[PDB]
């Protein structure tokens, strides 16, 4: 009988920090007698720098189509000035939208997601900023010094935050200024009383009550935005995939302090106070400890790459089926009762925010599958019952309690009289 | 007399002879990525987070007449050209940050990278008498 | 040790050809054998047909599109209120206003014809963001 | 070394069982718990339910 | 003219069996001296 409007949080994550590794400088950093063990492996170092390059181009191609669906068709007037509007059919969109632009500065990000990069610090502008701080200061006590000076550097990606920002922002405000290149026309105040309309209300309400819709959607937009001053399941995954990588970076430094069955783990100290002869078999050790350890962490990286491509395939999907144009299929982009749904940008991913049709009311009444009149016809609802009131049949929706007279543009015709229809000669409709 | 960290490196001393305290920190050993052409005669060099006057100063002394700082570290061989815009390079090198070399001062340059963009159209937003502007085929 | 390694990278590569063959097979099943609603899936947008080509070391697809030549502006209405708190709203269209009178166009092809009841739909209210017109009944 | 290559070889097996148990998600609520348009998909072009 | 209706299965499969592996049971079943050449490769069957 009643409805209101709920919304719910999504993250994907479409992107990982890009790690680069070389093993010359990982066992044989300085040393020149630990080059001449190390050129009978030569081959062994050539491949695992070989592997490192294809694994970061495959994060740059996805970043790319990631991009590319998210502008692929869109026309925006130039005249647009998202600074002063900022507004549509009383609904407040401005926290979804930056600036659009080359009339800004370097950031341009949404006040939205203002509130999930302040809460993660190895973000792709915290890697830059921390790297600076080693070669010149003082305290330097940062894990990264050391990480770097021995070979693990994380390099940025190819489009910048304020990119990949400025381009969620053109796809917020396509649907919502003409020509509507996110819906094909139909405004952004009648693209939600059509889809309403498919779940089986009548519009008839939804004309009348174009209020309750508007205060709905700003009322869901300020609970997310709160929601955020809290334990989420969104930023309990978005930390989870910095926390990971710095595990896997710290373990694998650990492994320079390990003996391997050798007489102690520094290279200097086996080179003098041992005699050249009885140094290679020590030395021999080390190396082909320390190189074990890194097709540990090379087949490792690329066994967790292949589950983020796969996931990255989802996030591209929602864009073109959910986003920039909606798809007839069900249980797809939400859950059941699904109206729209918008893309953000996020640390590693992006954020998903949707729609959804729930209601608060109800009432108990009773309905008929099919009714069969005079003259071996038969009649079949579309999307709805059939009621009956004041001795008279009806009609009303699946989703909203509306009685309306039985007509022909919401009623299946059939030539048939079933047996298990309800019997009613005084129903006349042509 | 020796200070130590969690994962057991040590982080300073104290010298009985001078009762006096320092603290070790590792010493700098990096790596150059550079840019090359098809047919050049000198690719561009690009030191990560390292800024400038301390290259040319402390670990390079080779004569550089073109030198300046970037987002990304102290560039060798290029001149700032960030306001140009392009959608098409193979020498990518980081964050929207491309070199673009012109063929024949440093013939390379730097460059900023923007692949995608919109069609403008010249509308109005705004309704006029109740009505919408659009184009239609 | 230099086997075992070989025999690694193997299960990587073919995991990445699964997921790839994947979307062949649906694109197969979705884009040149049948017809499926579903925008921006078998090409950029504009898609009409597709076809299949055999190919070494997997298959070649052509795609063939709707790519329009020329614009032309014009004055569009979302819907118009007719008498009687009636509704209509248009279908893959808009509405334009030609010689003092209301007629109906495609949103991807300039071509005026009379509103029928194949090209709207009807409603029951009249809503305020709307324009009123009178003059028209069953026109 | 056996115990390595038995780990290695269950990080590359995991994803094809992940992979394999999204399409049977996907199944579940475009088939059984709801009649999609798509054709093909859930039989053979003539499917009912 | 006339028709029918035939059915089909299919089997997806979606679990595997888990599969647990201890420190100092595979390679050192009880032996103490055992245990003393393992302490030296650190946290390898700890990775594990
Ligand atoms: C639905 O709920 C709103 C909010 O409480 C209320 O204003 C309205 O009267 C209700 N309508 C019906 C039909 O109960
Ligand atoms: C350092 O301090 C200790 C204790 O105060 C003192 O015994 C010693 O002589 C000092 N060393 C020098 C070189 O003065
Ligand atoms: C490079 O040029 C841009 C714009 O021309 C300017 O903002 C920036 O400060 C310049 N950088 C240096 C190091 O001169
Ligand atoms: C609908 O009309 C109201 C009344 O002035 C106005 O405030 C609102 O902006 C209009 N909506 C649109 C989408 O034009
Ligand atoms: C179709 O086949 C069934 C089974 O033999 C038979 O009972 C039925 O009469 C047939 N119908 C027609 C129209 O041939």
């Amino acid at each position: 009988t009643n409805f209101t409007i709920a919304g719910h949080e999504e993250f994907i994550q479409t992107s990982s920090p890009k790690v680069t590794i070389d093993c010359s400088a990982f066992v044989c950093s300085n040393y020149a007698a630990c080059h001449d063990l190390l050129s009978e492996y030569g081959t062994f170092c050539d491949n695992i720098n070989s592997i490192l390059n294809e694994v970061n181009d495959l994060l740059d191609i996805t970043q790319l189509q990631v991009a590319n669906a998210l502008m692929q068709g869109v026309t925006l007037s130039s005249n647009l000035n998202t600074n002063l509007h900022s507004d549509v059919d009383n609904i407040d969109f401005k926290s979804l939208l930056g600036c659009l632009g080359s009339q800004c500065g370097s950031s341009s990000r949404s006040p939205l997601e203002d509130l999930l990069f302040n809460k993660v610090k190895l973000s792709d502008v915290g890697f830059v900023e921390a790297y600076n701080n080693c070669t010149g200061g003082s305290e330097i006590r940062d894990l990264l010094c050391v990480q770097s000076f021995n070979g693990i550097k994380v390099l940025p990606p190819i489009l910048s935050e304020t990119q990949i920002s400025g381009y969620t922002t053109a796809a917020t405000v396509a649907a919502m200024f003409p020509p509507w290149s996110a819906a094909a026309g139909v405004p952004f105040p009648l693209n939600v009383q059509y889809r309403i309309n498919g779940l089986g209300v009548t519009m008839d309400v939804l004309n009348k009550n174009q209020k309750l819709i508007a205060n709905a959607f700003n009322k869901a937009l300020l609970s997310i935005q709160n929601g955020f001053t809290a334990t989420p399941s969104a930023l309990a995954k978005i930390q989870s995939v910095v926390n990971a990588n710095a595990q896997a970076l710290n373990s694998l430094l650990q492994q320079l302090f390990n003996k391997f069955g050798a007489i102690s783990s520094s290279l200097q100290e086996i080179l003098s106070r041992l005699d050249p002869p009885e140094a290679q078999v020590q030395i021999d050790r080390l190396i082909n400890g320390r190189l074990t350890a890194l097709n540990a962490y090379v087949s490792q990286q690329l066994s967790d790459i292949t589950l983020i491509k796969a996931g990255a395939s989802r996030a591209i999907e929602k864009v073109n089926e959910c986003v920039k144009s909606q798809s007839p299929r069900i249980n797809f982009c939400g859950n059941g009762n699904h109206i729209l749904s918008l893309v953000q940008n996020a640390p590693y991913g992006l954020l998903f925010i949707h729609f959804s049709y729930k209601p608060t009311s109800f009432k108990t009444v009773l309905v008929s599958p099919g009714l069969c009149l005079s003259g071996d016809r038969g009649i079949a609802p579309k999307q709805g019952y059939f009621i009956k009131q004041n001795d008279s049949w009806m009609f009303t929706g699946s989703s909203y309690y509306y009685p309306e007279p039985i007509s022909d543009k919401n009623v299946v015709f059939m030539n048939s009289c079933s047996v298990n229809f309800t019997k009613a000669p005084f129903i006349y409709l042509n | 007399n020796l200070l130590y960290d969690s994962n057991g490196n040590i982080i300073g001393f104290k010298d009985f002879l001078t009762n006096k305290t320092y603290t070790i920190l590792p010493c700098y050993s990096g790596r150059v990525s550079a840019a090359f052409y098809q047919n050049s005669s000198s690719p561009a060099l690009l030191y990560r987070n390292l800024k400038c006057s301390y290259v040319l100063n402390n670990i390079s002394f080779i004569s550089q007449p073109f030198y300046f700082d970037s987002y990304l570290g102290c560039v060798l061989n290029a001149v700032n050209l960030t306001s140009y815009s392009v959608s098409s390079c193979d020498l990518r090198m980081g964050s929207g940050f491309c070199i673009d070399y012109a063929l024949p001062s440093s013939p390379y340059r730097f460059v900023t990278f923007e692949p995608f963009n919109v069609s403008f159209v010249n509308d109005s937003v705004e309704t006029v008498g109740g009505l919408f502007e659009i184009q239609i085929p």
